[PDB]
């Protein structure tokens, strides 16, 4: 690939 | 006659050769790719100015190394280009004051893809330049070799176009939730460019982007891109019409999506891959 992207992301109880 | 560097080293009378590192800054420009530039970085001076006329080329066999000796492109000798590697020797350039002036001499790279590009770390050799030497005096015919080292760690553009950056890492807000992504492209000239994604899927639209965190992953989740509210599923190329010199934004954005069962606490990642295609 010419770029890579990189998604970080959570899921928090509630 | 004699040469040196810009951090002193030198090549004597008679000729030898030297490394020479430098700090790379590769740009597109338009049917050519500037690698870099080394009259910055070598200087020659002829010794006798007043009784002897010091005649210059770049000789044939000088060529990219490393990574890059793949490649072909062209070399700007005084201001004129020339097929690089060299081939053919080319016109001389003349020597004629005391005074260090610079060797004139800037490599390009002919452009192969859209937006590609090649790493190239730093210490490794990217370049071999043959200077020869004579003058109209006697027979003097002398080879000072520069081997040319990259100094910093860079990505040389291969294409047409170049982009904001190469790795972006986003955060999105705890689940539900959404964040832009900041990538924008240009092209040297005027191009039809568009792209597409890469990526591991979880659904039949491959559409949504598997949750790869290993640490405590969630689940139920995987991360989908939008372009403004339109899903932008992988292996389908996204046309951007076309791209010049200003910097065009692709417009993505990044979006939890549910792949079925109950979303559980954990964290969220997925890597995406982004190439640049003409159209
Ligand atoms: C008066 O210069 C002649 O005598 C000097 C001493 O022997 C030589 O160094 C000189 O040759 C070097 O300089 C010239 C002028 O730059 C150059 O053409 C030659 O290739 C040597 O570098 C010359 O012979």
């Amino acid at each position: 690939a010419d770029v890579t992207i990189t998604v970080n992301g959570k899921v928090v109880a509630k | 006659f004699a040469c040196k560097t810009a951090n002193g080293t030198a090549i004597p009378i008679g000729g030898g050769s030297a490394n020479v590192y430098v700090n790379l800054a590769p740009a597109v420009n338009v049917g050519q790719n500037l690698v870099v530039d080394l009259s910055t970085q070598i200087f020659c001076h002829n010794d006798y100015p007043e009784t002897i006329t010091d005649y210059v080329t770049l000789q044939r066999g000088s060529a990219y190394g490393g990574v890059l000796s793949s490649f072909s492109g062209t070399v700007k000798y005084n201001g004129s280009s020339y097929p690089f590697p060299t081939t053919s020797e080319t016109p001389r350039v003349v020597y004629n004051s005391r005074t260090d002036k610079p060797w004139p001499v800037a490599l390009y790279l002919t452009p192969v893809s859209s937006a590609g590009g090649v790493a190239i770390k730093a210490g490794s050799l990217i370049a071999v330049l043959i200077l020869r030497q004579t003058n109209n005096y006697n027979s003097d015919d002398f080879q000072f070799v520069w081997n040319i080292y990259a100094n910093n760690d860079v990505v040389v553009p291969t294409g047409g176009c170049d982009v904001s950056a190469r790795d972006v890492t986003v955060t999105l807000p705890d689940y539900p939730g959404s964040v832009p992504i900041p990538l924008t492209v240009y092209c040297a000239k005027s191009q039809n460019l568009g792209y597409y994604l890469s990526g591991t899927t979880a659904d039949a639209g491959n559409s949504i982007f598997t949750n790869t965190a290993s640490f405590s992953p969630a689940q139920g989740v995987g991360v989908q891109l939008t372009r403004n509210g339109t899903i932008i599923p992988a292996n389908n190329t996204v046309s951007l019409g076309a791209v010049g010199t200003s910097a065009v934004s692709l417009g993505l954005t990044a979006n939890y999506a549910r792949t079925g069962g109950q979303v559980t606490a954990g964290n969220v990642q997925s890597i995406i891959g982004v190439t640049f295609v003409y159209q």
